[PDB]
RNA sequence: CCGAUAGUGAACCAGUACCGUGAGGGAAAGGUGAAAAGCACCCCGGAAGGGGAGUGAAAUAGAACCUGAAACCGUGUGCUUACAAGUAGUCAGAGCCCGUUAAUGGGUGAUGGCGUGCCUUUUGUAGAAUGAACCGGCGAGUUACGAUUUGAUGCAAGGUUAA
RNA sequence: GGGUAGCGGAGAAAUUCCAAUCGAACCUGGAGAUAGCUGGUUCUCUCCGAAAUAGCUUUAGGGCUAGCCUCAAGUGAUGAU
RNA sequence: CAAUGGUAGGAGAGCGUUCUAAGGGCGUUGAAGCAUGAUCGUAAGGACAUGUGGAGCGCUUAGAAGUGAGAAUGCCGGUGUGAGUAGCGAAAGACGGGUGAGAAUCCCGUCCACCGAUUGACUAAGGUUUCCAGAGGAAGGCUCGUCCGCUCUGGGUUAGUC
């Protein structure tokens, strides 16, 4: 059976990722939130 | 299909009354004073 | 601390108390001088790369500096130490006699 | 007098070691060496080098005479268990126990 | 005020293993000894493990290393048991084995009498109505303000202050 | 390789699919939503000790007042046979 | 002299647990905790002796509370029963020699089998050192293991035209 999640390096970085996040006002809110929690990776 | 009560320790040790093993035949060898199984070769200077 | 690497001291605690000795190394971070002849040790000298199988290797172990007290030179008995400024520098004095 | 030997955390379930110890309990050590090397069970090679080490402790450390030595006590104690898993049919796991054993063997010349 | 199931999620290389495409969710895990003085050397074994010797007050204080409960798993034994119908006890009671916080003692137990768990919920449960596999931890009428009633204390035609 | 996003998309139409989910996805917050319903609520002795009935109620497996219990301070034979 | 069965409930008197005040005590000649015992009080409960343990802890009067568990298809840990039971994941091996403490299972040989529009050869994506050579056998491997995609310490990817 085909499963969800067929991985894809370039799709992964265009939908989730630093520049995509820093493009929207709500994406910068995600990254602010993860910084005050102290996550080791932000995106 | 599934146990209705647990098994007590008493009832478990009675079922295991017969779960044991016996020693082998294991006679002494005439060539070397030793021990070997009956009707098999000796594992010590193999003679028969 | 208040004891240096050359002073001769007495031991006022431990099982080797009442012994006069000389100081040979201080170890100030953990506060434990190594006096000569006190606190003898028995280490198992294993076979080394450039040594033999050995035996027991006698040596000295550190001692807490609170179990030691200097010796004023005149009377030769234990005493605390103070300071008085002379020659522009700091100077140890024996609290019951003159300078060290 | 008595002499002792132990093997700690031998990776065999204590139920399985115990079948073979009930064969040599109270036997003369010359006959029990042969029972263990003429038996087909997995613990037999392990148990007999606990038995030979106890006979060696008897002659070297205690100056005994191996001819009249006997197996006085032989037992297996539960050692600590490892935790493992087995995947099952529809997303669920089940528990495996990897159980160990402490083994003790006492020999004695039977005197006082 | 807490004292390692507590106190921060985190006393420890914690927003970390790990889980999720992502937003996000989110642990477990402290203690050698005063001092490493951390077991030279011999013996069995391929090693692991062990028995001695030694260091130390102490080594079941030997690195999962303060103490070490219960459930559970064993080894040895004193009394008992293969004609018997058991909610497993209790009251009566021989025979045998022991000897105390020394008092009309302790262990076992042939045989006799009488005896259908506990909780919850119900008119009524041995219930074939509910819940619990066992052991351990820890898990539910608090205290702020206001009202009322009772006790107890000061003062009394007066009593009492708030910021 | 791209685009359509939940008070929304997509649908040769089945209440079908939108990350093993869909009569309205998932995650965080308001938040200890509310729960006249079920389940739990932990030491010991002593004294007393009942109700499953009126009446009203979008009210009958809920509630309120009275009837029946207790404790205290009064009244003083007014209770029973 | 008289009273004393008791659920829902009302009322009274107490036992024990942590912390504080004041007073007075005990502890390396061994405190607390733990274990065992044939002891004491009307109950909740209190002592004493020994064993282990290694530094703190009771008593009296008063005060203050995260103050007492057998039940919640309770929460977390760790141990049973079922039980030496089910299973051990599509398909063919045999023998000889060798290596080793240990061989059905590792290496070499011969024969036999199986796929062959594929169980062969390439290559995108994806994965990121699994690649190679020496060494190892704790755990992983559904058995074993002297072996390994596992552990150890040394290496390995070369472009004007792909
Ligand atoms: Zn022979």
């Amino acid at each position: 059976v085909k499963r969800t999640y067929q991985p894809n390096k370039r799709k992964h970085s265009k939908v989730h990722g630093f520049r995509k996040r820093m493009s929207t006002k709500n994406g910068r809110k995600v990254l602010a939130r993860r910084r005050r929690k102290g996550r080791k990776v932000l995106s | 299909a599934v146990p209705k009560r647990r098994t007590s320790k008493t009832r478990k040790n009675k079922r295991r009354t017969h779960f044991k093993i016996s020693v082998p035949g294991m006679t002494e060898c005439p060539n070397c004073g030793e021990y070997k199984l009956s009707h098999r070769v000796c594992k010590n200077c193999g003679s028969y | 601390m208040h004891i240096k690497k050359g002073d001769n001291v007495k031991v006022i605690a431990g099982k080797d108390k009442g012994k006069e000795g000389k100081v040979i190394a201080t170890l100030p971070k953990k506060d434990r001088v190594v006096v000569e002849g006190v606190n003898i040790m028995k280490k198992h000298q294993k076979p080394t790369q450039l040594n033999p199988e050995g035996g027991i290797l006698e040596t000295e172990a550190a001692i807490h500096v609170s179990n030691v007290q200097l010796l004023d030179p005149k009377t030769n008995e234990p005493t605390r130490v103070g300071y008085k400024f002379v020659d522009g520098k700091k100077v140890r004095i024996a609290k019951k006699s003159g300078e060290e | 007098m008595e002499a002792k030997a132990v093997a700690r955390t031998i990776r065999i379930a204590p139920r399985k070691v115990r079948l073979v110890l009930d064969l040599i309990r109270g036997k003369n050590a010359a006959e029990a060496i042969a029972i263990l090397k003429l038996t087909n069970k997995a613990s037999s090679p392990v148990i007999e080098k606990v038995l030979m080490s106890a006979l060696a402790n008897a002659e070297h450390n205690y100056d005994m005479n191996t001819d009249e030595l006997v197996v006085k006590e032989a037992y297996a104690n539960e050692g600590p268990t490892l935790k493992r898993f087995r995947p099952r049919a529809q997303g669920r796991a089940s528990a495996i126990n990897k159980r160990t054993s402490h083994i003790t063997i006492v020999v004695s010349d039977g005197k006082e």
